[PDB]
């Protein structure tokens, strides 16, 4: 029932891989700083993302078994999940606990950033349901793992390979639920429900970047190669 | 193509 020494392994390992991420704290002291205008928040999105995507990488290729993945498999893989990462990574920040009325005004700040209102409510729906799982930062390590290693992605060609990869990280998950929650049973299948949401991001990605109230959408090379823009 | 993300990827 407990993480035998192995799994307590790779979990030790996720989690310092994780955390070579921009601290939190960075990201929303800039937000909460001061208002920005459209056309400044656009120029910290694509800076924020051209960073994550490239750590994403570093993380990902630290993923145990994945290097031996073929090389475009690989590709298909980081480019599927790059948007997913993104996003649940974005909610950890959204959720991190600050001084009393901070998160308040990080939220009328992202929501007055430029964003368009089509595409702030499933944003700020997502972000409160990943907010009322009160997930922990080995959690948001592993469901990153899990997301990455999506056997069932697009362009995909050895699935079982990517499968075997993807199976000793579930069942990590699944056992660091069963011990950190015992008291809320279904709280493992909640945040694998979770991924199904994560993928309605990606779909609908090329037109909520398109749509920011912005004169003009420039994108860095690396993200008009991950966002198809 | 993805020539960048290959570039990362095998690096
Ligand atoms: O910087 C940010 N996100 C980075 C977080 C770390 C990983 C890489 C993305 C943005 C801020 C940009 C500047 C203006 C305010 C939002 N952000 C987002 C966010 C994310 C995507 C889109 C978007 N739009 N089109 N495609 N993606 C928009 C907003 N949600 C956040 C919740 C907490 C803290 C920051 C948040």
């Amino acid at each position: 029932m407990e993480l035998t020494p192995d799994q307590q392994t790779l979990l030790h390992f996720i989690m310092d891989s994780y955390n070579k991420q921009r601290m939190p704290q960075e990201i929303t002291n800039k937000i909460l700083k001061e208002a920005f205008s459209a056309e400044e928040n656009f120029l910290i999105l694509t800076e924020m993302a051209t960073n994550h995507v490239q750590v994403l990488v570093e993380f990902t290729k630290k993923l145990p078994g994945f290097q031996t993945l073929d090389h475009e498999d690989q590709i298909a893989l980081l480019k599927g999940s790059a948007v997913e990462a993104m996003f649940l990574r974005s909610a950890e920040i959204f959720n991190k606990k600050l001084p009393s009325g901070h998160s308040d005004l990080l939220e009328a700040r992202i929501r007055n950033s430029g964003i368009s209102d089509e595409y702030i409510t499933p944003m700020f729906s997502f972000y409160k349901s990943i907010g009322e799982l009160k997930m922990t930062q080995e959690e948001y390590a592993l469901l990153t793992a899990i997301v990455i290693l999506s056997p069932d992605r697009q362009y995909i060609k050895d699935r079982e390979a990517v499968e075997k990869l993807q199976e000793p990280l579930l069942d990590v998950l699944q056992k660091l639920c069963k011990i950190h929650q015992p008291e809320n049973p279904q709280h493992f299948a909640c945040l694998l429900g979770r991924l199904t949401e994560l993928r309605t991001f990606n779909h609908h990605h090329a037109e909520m970047l398109m749509s920011w109230r912005v004169n003009d959408h420039k994108f860095t090379p690396l993200l008009c190669e991950i966002w198809d823009v | 193509d993805h020539q960048l993300l290959r570039y990362l990827l095998d690096k």
